[PDB]
């Protein structure tokens, strides 16, 4: 059979740039600035060690944004920014000050009738 | 102030409602195009058929016009009830909070939102409702030495509500969400057991209301 | 699935007459996308409800509780508990056979490893932070005297687990041995998991094997029905295979939906214990499981989600007049 | 490949996000066609004497070539059909 997959347009909005990064999905980079990937053959972004917050999910943890001139890069997201709390057998923390915050919260209730 | 300057240039945060209305109009304007699609029969037109051949002819195209169409509603249809459930089962999270949240205050917790919740204020948008949940979220920290317990006299002495602690020094007693020392006294303490079996008592002196009291 | 594909195997013939139905080929995809972007929906609204990665102490007193059965295994390449291995044992060609045809499986966005760290911070600011992690900053507090609240939830005054701290930690112990075996011994405690992977390579099957009939048609292999009968008429023909296999695809993708739709309502009460259950103390009885709700402990398996309830069950009763 | 996300978005301004568009086959560089006599059409179609249908004549046939071409240049021939199978198109598919 054909790789298949699909093909996959990254991009930041058109607003951003015009630039985007082609993903083949599933495939080995040999059928086509190219990485290859979990999730298939990417092209057009460079590969970054630096781990960041995943904004553009692609697959299997590779997750591309655009910032650095610039040109969208790949890059395993990291999932959260990591903590150790700090932890002894009588060692407490209670807070001293608070905030009062207000979240909206959205859900949709009813869809436009037809008939 | 800081909702409103959201919304302001927000597009996104109504997604979720911006989605629903979108995919209904999706399937309403594909259901419609379905009407220009030739399903097989010699041309989408329903008259266009007929006006060319003997109906006897038509009899048989108008089948795959109709098993065409027929089918492309049975599609949209059955998408609107599997779609209807959806929003159901997402009207039926949306009176779990107007319940619960706005008639109550939840102690579901991340129910209502991040933090403890004090209160919603409802907001209608179209097909939805919007609810303002008022979180209470602690901030500051401070590092305290703690002990689960406190001997006085080979008593032990437990909280009612909140926990022994000490900024290194003297014992307080405080409540667990707020920072509010307070000298450890009876009224604070209740005793139970004694110092064996707890596993971190340390010594201390519990104060008592009562002995000052008398000495008069 | 790749419609176009999927319905005519590589024949423009076939792939013309497809383009008379219009947008029945992109509104499956459109809809089959709709399932694949929330189902990264779901496993994200799970497993991660916290704002930072925590990650345990590297020195464990919790008090007498062992941890190291549910803890990240440091020892292994992907980190994961150990009770988690004995997970994706039981849990389990069909691995580009469907692949063939336009049967794709996407990879799911987050990585089984990265499944792991959620469930391990989840799990490690629940062991160290108590529930305050989910409520703003992790406060770090005494696991022994995290416990003494968890009691004050369910009525019991604190005086009871301070000086029955030793038995409470045995008991729960060997409460944790049991829960491998639990698992070790028997194949069908993951049933509910092992039935969604096997529904899901059920319908791919069915839907592969409807390729193989006639449908009315004189032959199922569309090459060679374009290749022998004539075009005026091998169009009535062809028709037959697309009608029985365009319909066999709404038939597979409208099951899809609907086994979605129960998903997303599973997700949610995951969603829902995970925030209430794991991150708070639950108060609705029996939500968590039978019992008087102490904490729960996330642990990711294949497609799914397992928690560990711990919870308090009384015992000895003594009759005793009261007024 | 950028452009056909803008067809598939519909919308000459793409949001931000990741966009399936199209699928790509790798084309076939060229044909293999691996076969492995002559067949006794001048012995049965110029025979000299048919049975009737009481007592029809089977002659089984294979382990040859097909002359097929003639078949259609005959053209003195009534009642011609090809049932399943298009008649011209089997000169090359076989038996
Ligand atoms: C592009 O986005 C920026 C904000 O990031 C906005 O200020 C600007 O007006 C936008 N331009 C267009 C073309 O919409
Ligand atoms: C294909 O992919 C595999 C795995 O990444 C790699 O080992 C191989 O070299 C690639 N090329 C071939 C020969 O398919
Ligand atoms: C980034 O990772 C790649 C993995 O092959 C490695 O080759 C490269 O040297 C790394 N770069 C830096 C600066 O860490
Ligand atoms: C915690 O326990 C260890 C081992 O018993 C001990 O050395 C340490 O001082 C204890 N810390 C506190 C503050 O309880
Ligand atoms: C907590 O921080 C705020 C910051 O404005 C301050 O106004 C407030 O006084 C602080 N807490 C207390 C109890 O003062
Ligand atoms: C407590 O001490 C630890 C030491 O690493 C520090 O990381 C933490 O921020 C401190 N917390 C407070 C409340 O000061
Ligand atoms: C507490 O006071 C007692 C005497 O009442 C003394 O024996 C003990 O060593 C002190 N420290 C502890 C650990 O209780
Ligand atoms: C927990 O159980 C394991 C079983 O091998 C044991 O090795 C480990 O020492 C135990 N830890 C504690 C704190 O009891
Ligand atoms: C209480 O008495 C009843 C009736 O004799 C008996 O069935 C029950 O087991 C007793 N329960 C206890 C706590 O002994």
């Amino acid at each position: 059979p054909c790789s298949f997959g699909g093909v996959s347009v990254i991009t930041p909005g058109t607003n951003t740039s015009n630039q985007v990064a082609v993903l083949y999905q599933d495939v080995n980079c040999t059928e086509v600035n190219v990485f290859q990937t979990r999730a298939g053959c990417l092209i057009g972004a460079e590969h970054v060690n630096n781990s960041y917050e995943c904004d553009i999910p692609i697959g299997a943890g590779i997750c591309a944004s655009y910032q650095t001139s610039q040109s969208i890069i790949a890059y395993t997201m990291s999932l959260g920014a990591e903590n150790s709390v700090a932890y002894s057998n009588n060692s407490i923390a209670i807070p001293t000050n608070f905030t009062i915050s207000v979240t909206t919260e959205i859900l949709p209730v009813s869809m436009t009738k037809t008939s | 102030g800081k909702i409103q300057d959201s919304l302001s240039s927000t597009a996104s945060a109504l997604g979720k409602l911006q989605d629903v209305v979108n995919q209904n109009a999706q399937a309403l304007n594909t259901l419609v195009k379905q009407l220009s699609s030739n399903f097989g029969a010699i041309s989408s037109v329903l008259n266009d058929i007929l006006s060319r051949l003997d109906k006897v002819e038509a009899e048989v195209q108008i089948d795959r016009l109709i098993t065409g169409r027929l089918q492309s509603l049975q599609t949209y249809v059955t998408q609107q009830l599997i779609r209807a459930a959806e929003i159901r089962a997402s009207a039926n999270l949306a009176a779990t909070k107007m319940s619960e949240c706005v008639l109550g205050q939840s102690k579901r917790v991340d129910f209502c939102g991040k933090g403890y919740h004090l209160m919603s204020f409802p907001q209608s948008a179209p097909h939805g409702v919007v609810f303002l949940h008022v979180t209470y979220v602690p901030a500051q920290e401070k590092n305290f030495t703690t002990a689960p317990a406190i001997c006085h006299d080979g008593k032990a002495h437990f909280p009612r509500e909140g926990v022994f602690v000490s900024n290194g020094t003297h014992w307080f007693v405080t409540q667990r969400n707020f920072y509010e020392p307070q000298i450890i006294t009876t009224d604070n303490t209740f005793v139970s057991g004694n110092c064996d079996v707890v596993i971190g008592i340390v010594n201390n002196t519990v104060y008592d209301p009562l002995q000052p009291e008398l000495d008069s | 699935v790749d419609c176009t594909m999927y319905i005519c195997g590589d024949s423009t013939e076939c792939s013309n007459l497809l383009l008379q139905y219009g947008s029945f080929c992109t509104q499956l995809n459109r809809a089959l996308t709709g399932i694949a972007v929330e189902q990264d929906k779901n496993t994200q609204e799970v497993f991660a409800q916290v704002k930072q990665i925590y990650k345990t102490p590297p020195i464990k007193d919790f008090g007498g509780f062992n941890f190291s059965q549910i803890l990240p295994d440091p020892s292994k390449p992907s980190k994961r508990s150990f009770i988690e291995d004995l997970l994706f044992n039981k849990v389990t060609d069909l691995i580009c056979a469907q692949k063939f045809n336009g049967l794709t499986v996407l990879p799911p966005l987050l990585t089984d490893e990265m499944i792991a760290q959620y469930t391990s911070a989840l799990l490690a600011g629940t062991i160290t932070s108590g529930w305050t992690f989910g409520a703003g900053a992790a406060l770090q507090i005494p696991f022994a005297m995290q416990m003494a609240y968890r009691f004050n939830g369910i009525g019991v005054t604190q005086n009871v687990l301070y000086e029955n701290q030793k038995l409470i930690a045995n008991q729960f112990n060997s409460a944790i041995g049991k829960i491998q075996d639990s698992l070790s011994s028997t194949a069908s405690a993951l049933g509910k998991l092992q039935d969604v992977v096997n529904q899901n390579a059920q319908a791919l099957n069915t839907l592969v094997k409807q390729l193989s009939s006639n449908f009315g048609a004189i032959s199922s292999v569309l090459n060679d029905i374009l290749s022998r009968l004539d075009k005026v008429e091998a169009e009535v023909q062809i028709d037959r295979l697309i009608t029985g296999r365009l319909q066999s695809l709404q038939t597979y993708v409208t099951q899809q939906l609907i086994r979605a739709a129960e998903i997303r309502a599973s997700a949610n009460l995951a969603a829902t214990k995970m925030s209430e259950c794991v991150l708070g103390q639950s108060k609705r009885v029996d939500f968590c499981g039978k019992g008087y709700h102490l904490m729960s402990f996330p642990q990711s398996a294949p497609h799914g989600v397992v928690f560990l309830h711990v919870t308090y069950v009384p015992a000895q009763e003594k009759n005793f007049t009261t007024a | 490949p950028l452009s056909e996300t803008k067809c598939t978005l519909k919308s000459f301004t793409v949001e931000k996000g990741i966009y399936q568009t199209s699928n790509f086959r790798v084309q076939p560089t060229e044909s293999i066609v691996r076969f492995p006599n002559l067949c006794p059409f001048g012995e049965v179609f110029n025979a000299t004497r048919f049975a009737s249908v009481y007592a029809w004549n089977r002659k089984r046939i294979s382990n040859c070539v097909a002359d097929y071409s003639v078949l259609y240049n005959s053209a003195s021939f009534s009642t011609f059909k090809c049932y399943g199978v298009s008649p011209t198109k089997l000169n090359d598919l076989c038996f």
